[PDB]
RNA sequence: CGCGGAGCCUCGGUUGGCCUCGGAUAGCCGGUCCCGGGUCCGGUGCGGAGUGCCCUUCGUCCUGGGAAACGGGGCGCGGCCGGAGAGGCGGCCGCCCCCUCGCCCGUCACGCACCGCACGUUCGUGGGGAACCUGGCGCUAAACCAUUCGUAGACGACCUGCU
């Protein structure tokens, strides 16, 4: 708890301080977020599909932005993608805007 | 006491034809033209000659606060006068102790900057007022010869360009280093 | 907000927006509004809108949605979403909006 | 008299004029104030904008959202001075605050109507020429109107289309005094009516 | 055809500062400011006309449902125009600020 | 700017207080708000006026301050000061300012089939000469 | 879409309009010749004036003279254009269609002339609410609950899915 929630005058509980109620699922604007990449889906293009958008020009390797089982309560990632670097806000599945 | 009548003329060469519009003087002379309006200040002016055209100024019932606008004027239309025939010239000097000041000039004249005051590494870029401009001298080793037409632009020029060079958080008894106005003279020096 | 235009063809994922129950509905949202693009009277009427839409408008925004059925989500209601439009003059904003 | 009463808010001192009005709005009388920038006050400028930010402290720290609500359109300033003119907490107050109209540029109902002038609340009027005096659009600026740049620009454009309706309306007062001239043989005997009985100078 | 009497407005009641006195009202007629201008309506009729829901009977006519409560102009009030009335029954609330009729009637002229 | 001048000669016009509508003339000054003051053919008797009563005029009278009456009156007289007013274009405004207010009520009667009359014809006057205007075929 | 009709219910105010320069105030306004200017000419206790201007309403019939004749009148049709700050408004044309009347000054007589007496005169086909007849032209939905979801959650709310 608050021990103290406002002395005696001014006779009335003022609106800075700390009181109990909900926390989260507010609308917050986070800045200077990097991109760090732009991912292509998976595109089939000779008949077979190319699925490498993990790849870099120093792993090489035929691998997906997907981990191995998934992406954990969203699914798996087919189309393109940005990498930002960091933390956003919301869960998983969230609707991002990023301008 | 309101003073029922305070005047005041000038004097208007030969070469510069001054109009009235309302409370707007409009010098026009050979360097140019110049401009101002005393539309804050409640006077009648007046053109009086047909052949030497004084410039009378007018107060009536004028208190002791009022009746001294008159003369000042009298003095920014003789210092119009004075700057569309000769015009204004400021010469300022660069006084240093150790680190010699490096001014160069920018575009036309129009942006000094000033390299190392002090030994330092921040660059001073002070930007004159549109009509001044700025140039490094011949004649000596290292002075500033800044000239225009109208006089308030080009002393404000001079008070950039000296308070740009402070030094701080020194004593200024010791520590004289900067760009001080020298003189303050006229071009075409009759 | 000046004026709306909306396009001929708004695909159902983007219609299912404007539904609060989809599975009742008669789906019948933009059904009037579609036929003053294959009209002359309702032709003449969306020139007009645009035209006095470049001669009054300083700002422009695009409306634009997302597409539901690429992504490995339940939801199929899209979002929709004003993008502004930098850049040019607002009749150069505008022409590059319509194509 | 059924008409609203529209008064040009250039030129006039905000309390010379407010004083005006919420007599008026007391009496009947719809009132339309336009053009809330052009207000003057009285004293320099600095000194009533201290007056502004001094208003501007007093809200209720408990819940500010609560407290003294202040409004910083010009419009809106003059509104809450011609309320405070008024007795605003009883019903008669609040029937004649609604008589009011105030508004920032002059909108598309009152462009096309000419505007009064109440010359005991002008600044040419009530003020002496030495006395400094402060602008409402000015001061509204710096305490937090978000709109005298595009208000500046809708007036702007106002006016020249003003000046094409001067001067084709006085275009007509002179085909008007060439009327005058053609037909003065056969309005000899009006023109001599009229004239006996104090018109036409 | 045409109005035929001055329109004046009710102002209030004859009034001290905390004490008002309901029985005479003060008018604002339109066109006089000043206390020798309003030596022309000092004996003047004049009527406070109004609509109300039920019909009542009009001396010359069939029911209507206008109103009248009349009164007579008694003397000036103040220095600028003002005339105060006196009604035969004391004027509602509700007409402060509307349009009060001064009509002409007994003549000086 | 400033024409007409404060002085000794200058006549003005009252246009308050009990004196209104009278010229005058000005004899002498005081302490920058009152006049000394005459008008001998206009009867104002010689007194004091305050300067916001009167509205200077155009005419000067030649007669040194603080004169007798007749050489203010004689100086009235000739160059005539009764005939050169009520021949200038303010006199004639106040003229015709008085006789619209003793008008009565059959000659606004007059006045109002005149002036309904008088602006048909040139109403329909102005018609024709913008229809005129209008006649115009050149690029 | 009609005033198209018939009646009601209910809320009352109101008693002719002004359709627009911007501003200056120790200065303003209006015309004009030469390249929006300079000249020039006027006005200025603002008379090209809000101390102002415009509309004016007894109705008709006889009958003349002026003004007119390039006109008037149509919720006449058809088209065009202007206006976005709250456009909610303002114009200009083409064809039809009736009227030579309406505006001033006159002849000529007439209308409940209701017998001294109040709320008369407008806006106004006012606003609002129900119901009816008459025509045309049209139109055929959502929301909530239940259900499911879990990006949400004390409960409501929110996010979702359902040939
Ligand atoms: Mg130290
Ligand atoms: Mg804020
Ligand atoms: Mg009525």
């Amino acid at each position: 708890k608050v021990a103290c929630i406002g002395a005696w005058h001014p006779a009335r509980v003022a609106f800075s301080v700390a009181r109990a109620g909900q926390k989260g699922y507010h609308h917050r604007t986070e800045i200077n977020k990097k991109i760090y990449k732009i991912g292509q889906g998976y595109l089939i293009k000779d008949g077979k599909l190319i699925k490498n958008n993990a790849s870099t020009d120093y792993d090489l390797s035929d691998k997906s932005i997907n981990p191995l089982g998934g992406f954990v309560h969203y699914g798996e990632v087919t189309n393109d993608f940005v990498m930002l670097k960091g933390c956003v806000v919301g869960t998983k599945k969230r609707v991002l805007t990023l301008r | 006491m309101k003073t029922i009548l305070s005047n005041q003329t000038v004097d208007i060469p030969e070469n510069v034809d001054i109009t009235l519009k309302g409370r707007t003087v409009i010098v026009k002379g050979p360097r140019g033209t110049l401009r101002r309006d005393f539309n804050h200040i409640n006077v009648e002016l007046s053109l009086l000659g047909k052949k030497k055209k004084r410039l009378r100024v007018d107060k009536w019932w004028g208190n002791r606060k009022e009746l001294a606008t008159v003369r000042t004027i009298c003095s920014h239309v003789q210092n119009m006068i004075k700057g569309v025939t000769l015009g204004f010239r400021y010469k300022m000097r660069s006084v240093y102790a150790h680190f010699p000041i490096n001014v160069v000039i920018q575009e036309n004249g129009s942006l000094v900057e000033i390299r190392n005051f002090l030994g330092e590494k921040y660059i001073r870029r002070v930007r004159m007022r549109p009509g001044v401009a700025c140039s490094v001298s011949q004649a000596q080793k290292d002075e500033l010869i800044l000239e225009g037409n109208d006089i308030e632009l080009v002393s404000n020029s001079a008070a950039l360009i000296q308070q740009a060079t402070t030094v701080k958080n020194k004593d200024i008894r010791k520590f004289l280093d900067g760009i001080y106005v020298s003189e303050k003279g006229t071009v075409q020096q009759a | 907000t000046f004026k709306t235009v909306f396009a001929e063809h708004i695909s159902d994922e983007c219609k299912r927006r404007f539904y609060k129950n989809w599975h009742k509905s008669k789906k019948k949202a933009f059904t009037k509004y579609c036929k003053k693009w294959q009209d002359e009277d309702g032709k003449k009427q969306l020139e007009k809108d645009f035209s006095s839409m470049k001669k009054y408008c300083q700002v422009i925004r695009v409306i634009a949605h997302t597409q539901m059925r690429l992504l490995p989500l339940r939801q199929k209601k899209a979002h929709l979403m004003e993008i502004q439009v930098n850049g040019g003059t607002v009749a150069e904003k505008l022409d590059w909006a319509r194509e | 008299e059924v008409q609203v009463l529209v008064l040009d808010g250039r030129g006039h001192l905000l309390g010379r004029l407010a004083a005006i009005v919420a007599k008026q709005v007391l009496l009947g009388r719809k009132v339309v104030v336009v053009r809330c920038e052009g207000i003057n006050i009285s004293g320099n400028f600095y000194r009533n904008k201290l007056k502004y930010l001094a208003f501007l402290r007093k809200r209720m720290n408990t819940n500010p959202s609560r407290g003294p609500y202040h409004f910083r359109a010009p419009s809106r300033i003059f509104w809450r001075t011609v309320r405070g003119m008024l007795p605003h907490k009883t019903k008669r107050g609040q029937a004649a605050l609604d008589r009011l109209k105030v508004f920032d540029g002059i909108p598309p109902p009152y462009d096309k109507k000419k505007r009064m002038v109440v010359p005991a609340a002008l600044k040419v009027v009530r003020l002496k020429p030495t006395r400094k005096f402060a602008y409402l659009g000015r001061l509204a600026h710096e305490v937090g109107w978000k709109y005298q740049a595009v208000t500046a620009t809708l007036e702007e454009k106002r006016k020249e289309k003003a000046k094409i309706h001067y001067r084709k309306k006085k275009q007509l007062m002179r085909l008007r005094k060439q009327a005058e001239k053609n037909v003065e043989k056969k309005i000899d005997k009006y023109t001599e009516v009229l004239k006996t009985h104090g018109l036409l100078v | 055809s045409g109005r035929l009497w001055s329109k004046a407005i009710f102002a209030g009641y004859k009034r001290g500062l905390r004490n008002q006195r309901e029985h005479t009202a003060l008018l604002k007629i339109e066109g006089v400011y000043a206390r020798d201008e309003t030596e022309f309506y000092l004996g003047k009729r004049c009527a406070y006309v109004y609509k109300a829901k039920n019909n009542t009977v009009t001396p010359g006519g069939k029911p209507n449902k206008t109103r009248v409560i009349w009164g007579k102009v008694t003397r000036a009030h103040g220095n600028s125009g003002m005339v105060r009335a006196k009604f035969r029954s004391n004027l509602p609330a509700k007409a402060i600020g509307h349009r009060i009729r001064v009509m002409l009637y007994p003549s000086r002229i | 700017v400033f024409r007409r001048f404060v002085e000794v000669g200058r006549v003005a016009y009252v246009s308050f207080g009990p004196h209104a509508g009278k010229l005058v003339a000005i004899v002498d000054v005081i302490d920058q708000n009152r006049a000394l003051v005459d008008g001998p053919c206009t009867q104002v008797r010689r007194q004091a006026m305050p300067f916001k009563c009167m509205q200077l005029t155009d005419f000067i009278l030649k007669f040194p301050h603080s004169a007798h009456q007749k050489y203010v009156r004689q100086a009235w007289q000739k160059a005539d000061i009764n005939t050169k007013w009520a021949a200038t274009r303010w006199a004639k405004k106040i003229e015709a300012r008085e006789r619209k207010a003793k008008m009565t009520d059959f000659d606004r009667f007059k006045v109002m089939k005149a002036k309904k009359m008088r602006n048909r014809i040139i109403k329909n006057e102005v018609k024709k000469l913008q229809k005129a205007a209008l006649l115009k075929a050149s690029p």
